[PDB]
RNA sequence: AGGACCGAACCGACUAAUGUUGAAAAAUUAGCGGAUGACUUGUGGCUGGGGGUGAAAGGCCAAUCAAACCGGGAGAUAGCU
RNA sequence: GCUCGCCGGAAGACCAAGGGUUCCUGUCCAACGUUAAUCGGGGCAGGGUGAGUCGACCCCUAAGGCGAGGCCGAAAGGCGU
RNA sequence: CACAGGUGGUCAGGUAGAGAAUACCAAGGCGCUUGAGAGAACUCGGGUGAAGGAACUAGGCAAAAUGGUGCCGUAACUUCGGGAGAAGGCACGCUGAUAUGUAGGUGAGGUCCCUCGCGGAUGGAGCUGAAAUCAGUCGAAGAUACCAGCUGGCUGCAACU
RNA sequence: AAUUCCUUGUCGGGUAAGUUCCGACCUGCACGAAUGGCGUAAUGAUGGCCAGGCUGUCUCCACCCGAGACUCAGUGAAAUU
RNA sequence: GCUCAACGGAUAAAAGGUACUCCGGGGAUAACAGGCUGAUACCGCCCAAGAGUUCAUAUCGACGGCGGUGUUUGGCACCUCGAUGUCGGCUCAUCACAUCCUGGGGCUGAAGUAGGUCCCAAGGGUAUGGCUGUUCGCCAUUUAAAGUGGUACGCGAGCUGGGUUUAGAACGUCGUGAGACAGUUCGGUCCCUAUCUGCCGUGGGCGCUGGAGAACUGAGGGGGGCUGCUCCUAGUACGAGAGGACCGGAGUGGACGCAUCACUGGUGUUCGGGUUGUCAUGCCAAUGGCACUGCCCGGUAGCUAAAUGCGGAAGAGAUAAGUGCUGAAAGCAUCUAAGCACGAAACUUGCCCCGAGAUGAGUUCUCCCUGACCCUUUAAGGGUCCUGAAGGAACGUUGAAGACGACGACGUUGAUAGGCCGGGUGUGUAAGCGCAGCGAUGCGUUGAGCUAACCGGUACUAAUGAACCGUGAGGCUUAA
C-alpha cells in the first residue's frame, strides 16, 4: 500500500524520462494567405487549401 | 469489444444522445455551419445527410418522417423547400468537416461542420 | 441436456409418473445426460399397486428432452417435455410394456431396440 | 369501539450491497417495523457527577461515561520503558 | 435567444428559529470558488429595511425562577410568605 | 467545507388515481462549478438469458416471484372475537343497444300558498352521473406503464400492543 | 429439553442419502411447580425444520446498457519513509 | 508472654470477581506458526516361534533387534508481545514420491477372468450429493482412479465469517455473592488508492560498427502428453463346468485444450412493431418526450456456448526395473569382467507457440549515398558552403488491431472512413386516400413502410503542393 523505503532523486528522474513533450515537428504553410498552420487545420483567419471557407 | 461496431456513445446513454443529435442537426440545417466537437461532427453527419436524402423526395409521407426525426416544424420546411432542390443533383456528401484547433476549456479538438455550397 | 435433480416425466406403464436424475451415469464430472443416454433415477410419484413405487432407485434412459437433438442435415427436434423410460438396474431392460409419446432415431441401438419397437413414432 | 388491520406524511432501524484517507467521526440505495397511541413534535422549565436519569442495555448526562468536563493539589507516584 | 432534460405535497411560494449585509447597482479577478472565469454569497465603493392596524414592547397569567419580613443552616447558603 | 445528512409551522393547480401514494404536467424553479475522448481487465448500479431449477450456501443471503377490484369459496384449532385477504377459482380493455347519459344527485323557469320572505309542497328543463346484460371488436397480452401481499405445514420462546 | 456428558442414545416419520427437525421412550450426568410447572387461540423485522411457486444462488457463465478504470487539458492529496 | 511455621519475623488487625475493564513493562514468559530433539507417530529393514489345507519367508508374522523421515502427539523457550490475524469453506495452485488410476516388469497358494505382493515409473489424470461450522466421519450414487504428504497444518494488503475468542440474554451446574464453566442457546462492524521484489501483458531508448527494407536459421524457452465402453481376432486359448483372455485391429464416448460463428441458440437500451398513463406539436389524423429501454413481442451485424471442427499420437534415440546371447576370472557354472540384443505414459527428439539483447547481438536477398574547401593538441579531430538519397517519422481517413503505446490498410496514381445507389436481412401490410359498418374496426392500394453494424458498387465529403528526421562510400591488424 505504501513505502517502506523513500525512492529516489534518481528513480524519480529515471521515471519521469518518458514525460517530455513531443513539439510540433512541422507547421504548414497555407499557399494563398501563406500563414503557417497545423496541417489538416484552417488557418488562423480562416483559410485552408487556398480558400477562405470561414465567415470571418 | 467493438468488433464491427458503430456509433459512439459520446459518454451519454441513448435518450441523450438521440436528443442531442437532433437538436444539433435542427442547429445545422438552420445556420448551415456550426463549430463542435470533432466525433460530434463525425456522427452528426450519420445523422443530417440521410435527412436531406429524405428532403429530395417531397411527399407528405417524407414530412412527417422528417418530422419525427426532428421535431421542427421550420427545420423540415427549410429541408423540403432548399436543401432538396439544393443537393437535388449530388449522390451523397452534403456536408463537410474541418478541423480548427482546440477548445480552449477542456483541449478538446474542434471542428466546423458545413453543408458543402452554402455560400455566406 | 438432463442433469441431476432434474425432474423427467415417464413414457411407459411401468407406473412413474415423475422421477428425478440423481447422476448422470458415463464417466466422471460428467454434466448432462442426452437423448438415448442412461441416468440414475428415483421415483418421486407413482400411481398407486403399481410396478415400481415412491422412493425406487433404478435407471432410465432418456428418450425425449426440450433442447433436442441435432440431426447431420443440421435439423433440430426439440419436444415440450422431457421424459425417459425406466430400466431395471442390472439388465437394462424396461420395466413397463407401453411407450407413450414419440422417440428418435438415436435409441437406434442394439439394447433399446425394445423401446423403439413398441414406440408409436419414429 | 379498538394500546384493531393495510398504507403515505411523521417516528424508527430488521436484511443486503456500497462506502470505510467516506458525499457523511454512523450515511446512501433497495427492501423493512409503528403509524389515534404506552404516539409523535415545537417553545420554555426542572433533576448535576459517588450525583442525576434509566419500560434496566452499565444505557444516557454536548461526537467523551464501571463514575462527565474545566481549573487546581501537581513537576502525585512510576523498584518500568 | 432557441431547442433539450429534471422537480413540481418540491428541488415551488411564505414564516418562526438561527445568521448578519450574504440584499440591489457600479467596478476588479491577486487570494477564495476542488478547473477557466468577463461570473460569484469573493475584494472595493455607493445605495437599500418608512407602520395607530404586521411582530415585539404593553396588560394578564402557566410550568418554573427570584423572593422584604420569616423558618432553617459552621460560613457559603437552603427553603419559602 | 459552496459537505448526498438534520431543521418547527403555512400554502396545496390539471389528467389518471382511494389517496397529501404514483406517473406525466401548470405556476414557479432548476441541469447539481472540472471537462473532452475511448469504449480493455476488473469494480460498482441495472437489463436479458438456452436446458436444469436451491444441485449454491452455515443458511434460499441476494435476487426472482406475488401483488388491484368484484363475485364465488374458504381448513386444523379457538379465549367464539378470530385463524382470514386462509388456501383456491372465475371475470376484467374499446364500441353500440337496452337507455342520442340508464339508476341516482343538483335543480332553473312556471303554478300555487303564505304569521311574508335569503320563504314551504308542484314541476321538471339544463348540468353531473355510477353499475350491469347483451352484441360486436383489436391485440401474444386489457390490474397492460408507475403503483401494487409470496402461500402452506410441523415446532421452541415470549400471552398480546 | 434454550436443561442429556457418554450422544449423531434407541425406534419410527420425512430424504436416494437427515449430527438438524417431528413423534414416541425414560439410566432426568445435572426438570419441577409464583428465581413458578404444564398447556394454550391470537400476535412476532423472534430460533429450527419441511413443501408449492420462483428464479443467474448454482451447473457455467454469455451478451448488453450506464458510472469509474484508460488517454488528453486544468487543479492537485494521503498514509509511509 | 510467638505454629510471628511464609520460621532474618510488613500491621495489634484483612477475603474474592471482573467477559465492563485500565495503565506501565516483557518474546526475560505461555497460546499460533517457525527453530532444536525425535521419546511418541509413520515408514523401512534383521532373526524366524508360528499362521498359511502339507509348507517359516505366495501372503502374514509373535518374543526381541537396528535405522529412516520430520509427519502426529509431545519436550525445550531460541525468534516474534513499540501486533508474525486463528479453524473450516471459496479462488488459485506448486513441489515430493512412501503410486490412487494408466505403463513396464519378478514372484504367486498365477489353469482362465479377477486378484495379492514386491521392484521401476511422478507424463497426464485423480467424484457429485444428504447430515454437520466442520477437517474427519457415516450414508447415497458414481469413477480408470476418487493417493499420501510438504508448501506460515499454502492461499483474509485474494473472498467469506459458519466455528473459536468481547460487550446482550437464557437453561443445567457450582458458589452466601459478585460471578464462573475447554456445558449448552439465540444475537452479534473483517480497513488499506501497490513504492520495491515477484508475476502476467505491452511499449520507449540504445546497442548489434555506413545506413535502410524484408525473409529467415534456431541457441534457448513455454505449451501438450488423461482415459472409459463397445465390436473383431474369438465363445477361440484356458477351463469338469461356471466362466473366459494375452497380443493385435476398428468404432464410439467422458473430462481437458485450441479455434470459429457455417449451423442450433443467447444477447443484441444503435432495427421494426404492439400497448398503458400523461404532456406536447393550434385541433382531427399522425408523431415525439417521459414513466427501469415505461411494459412487452420479435430481431441484423458483432460477441458468444449449450453450437461444431481439430488435438493428446505414430515414429526414433538413449535407458529404469526386468529378460537374455556369447563368456572368462574360477577347465565347470555364471546377463558381465571384455563384447552383443531387447526393454516403460518417465529422459532427448518428433507435435504446437515464443525465440539473435543468442552482447556468442547470427545468415540470406534487395535498395541507397561516388561535392569542394579551410583548421590545428594529426586524429576513428574540428569547422564553413553545397548537398538531404534509400527509408523513416509525423499528420490525416481509419481496422474483425488496440487500455495508451504498438500493429495492419489507405491519402487523389485514391475504395481508407462517412454518405449515396442496388441488394440482402429484420419487422410484418406505413401514411394519405377510397369503400363497408351507427361505432370500435375491417377490406383495397400493399408483403406495404421503415430498416444499425451486412454484401456489391460509387470519388459526393474527408484523407494536401509541401515541410521534418535520416547523408555525402563507411576504422585498424594480419592473411588469402
Amino acid at each position: 500500500a505504501v513505502q517502506q523505503n523513500k525512492p529516489t532523486r534518481s528513480k524519480r528522474g529515471m521515471r519521469r524520462s518518458h514525460d517530455a513533450l513531443t513539439a510540433v515537428t512541422s507547421l504548414s504553410v497555407d499557399k494563398t494567405s501563406g500563414e503557417k498552420h497545423l496541417r489538416h487545420h484552417i488557418t488562423a483567419d480562416g483559410y485552408y487549401r487556398g480558400r477562405k471557407v470561414i465567415a470571418k | 469489444m467493438r468488433h464491427r461496431k458503430s456509433g459512439r456513445q459520446l459518454n451519454r446513454n441513448s435518450s441523450h444522445r438521440q436528443a442531442m443529435f437532433r437538436n444539433m442537426a435542427g442547429s445545422l440545417v438552420r445556420h448551415e455551419i456550426i463549430k463542435t466537437t470533432l466525433p460530434k461532427a463525425k456522427e452528426l453527419r450519420r445523422v443530417v445527410e440521410p435527412l436531406i436524402t429524405l428532403a429530395k423526395t417531397d411527399s407528405v409521407a417524407n414530412r412527417r418522417l422528417a418530422f419525427a426525426r426532428t421535431r421542427d416544424n421550420e427545420i423540415v420546411a427549410k429541408l423540403f423547400n432548399e436543401l432538396g432542390p439544393r443537393f437535388a443533383s449530388r449522390a451523397g456528401g452534403y456536408t463537410r468537416i474541418l478541423k480548427c484547433g482546440f477548445r480552449a476549456g477542456d483541449n478538446a479538438p474542434m471542428a466546423y461542420i458545413e453543408l458543402v455550397d452554402r455560400s455566406e | 441436456m438432463i442433469q441431476e435433480q432434474t425432474m423427467l416425466n415417464v413414457a411407459d406403464n411401468s407406473g412413474a409418473r415423475r422421477v428425478m436424475c440423481i447422476k448422470v451415469l458415463g464417466g466422471s464430472h460428467r454434466r448432462y445426460a442426452g437423448v438415448g443416454d442412461i441416468i440414475k433415477i428415483t421415483i418421486k410419484e407413482a400411481i398407486p399397486r403399481g410396478k415400481v413405487k415412491k422412493g425406487d432407485v433404478l435407471k432410465a434412459v432418456v428418450v425425449r428432452t426440450k433442447k433436442g437433438v441435432r440431426r447431420p442435415d443440421g435439423s433440430v427436434i426439440r419436444f415440450d417435455g422431457n421424459a425417459c423410460v425406466l430400466l431395471n438396474n442390472n439388465s437394462e431392460q424396461p420395466i413397463g410394456t407401453r411407450i407413450f409419446g414419440p422417440v428418435t432415431r438415436e435409441l437406434r441401438s442394439e439394447k433399446f431396440m425394445k423401446i423403439i419397437s413398441l414406440a408409436p413414432e419414429v
